[PDB]
């Protein structure tokens, strides 16, 4: 066994959904620059 | 269930998460719901 431990901090998130409903794909604002781009 | 509109109803082929109950489009407008009695999957559009 092994585990994982992550944390979570408050970010703006851009999400995408699929032909039906399931989602697909996720954009992090804070990123990078491009992804600003993206976001905005 | 507390939600209260007008218009045509019919079916519809999505398929709601059992957690989901509402569909909303971009006008924030109820897109198709979810029947209490009979789980069904219902889609509303107005009229005028
Ligand atoms: C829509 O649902 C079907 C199975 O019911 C699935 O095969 C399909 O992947 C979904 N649409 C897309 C674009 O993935």
């Amino acid at each position: 066994a092994a585990y994982y431990v992550g944390y979570l901090q408050p970010r703006t998130f851009l999400l995408k959904y699929n032909e039906n409903g399931t989602i697909t794909d996720a954009v992090d604002c804070a990123l990078d620059p491009l992804s600003e781009t993206k976001c905005t | 269930n507390g939600l209260t509109g007008t218009g045509v109803l019919t079916e519809s082929n999505k398929k709601f998460l059992p957690f989901q109950q509402f569909g909303r489009d971009i006008a924030d407008t109820t897109d198709a719901v979810r029947d209490p009695q009979t789980l069904e999957i219902l889609d509303i559009t107005p009229c005028s």
